[PDB]
């Protein structure tokens, strides 16, 4: 994830409560990978929204 | 299910597709976790689905 996206990503996180594994992560990242540059942050969030709540 | 969570001699790779038609007794049994996604398939819920579907088979 390039520095933009770290970013992207973490204004919003913070706010937020995070309950994750890292086995999980892996899979996460990889299968938002796949996407195209602009989806990829949309959907590793996206799932994280259901996942992680 | 520890075939799931198996991994093959590296550089290999594969996957597993599994069915069912219940989601409810997998999560009691703690199966479904190993999973690493899931697709709900709907059922038809629509006329227009039916009849387009028909159109399609034209009997």
């Amino acid at each position: 994830f390039k520095d933009k996206e770290r970013t992207t990503i973490a204004q919003q996180v913070k706010g937020k409560k995070v309950w994750i594994g890292i086995k999980k992560l892996l899979m996460l990242i990889e299968m938002s990978l796949q996407m195209d540059p602009e989806y990829r942050v949309r959907k590793f969030l996206a799932l994280l929204r259901e996942e992680g709540a | 299910l520890v075939l799931l969570k198996k991994a093959p001699p590296q550089g290999r790779k594969l996957l597993i597709i599994g069915t069912t038609s219940r989601k409810d007794v997998l999560q009691e049994m703690e199966m479904l976790n190993a999973f690493s996604t899931t697709i709900h398939v709907p059922n038809i819920a629509t006329g227009e689905q039916l009849l387009e579907a028909l159109e399609l088979l034209g009997n």
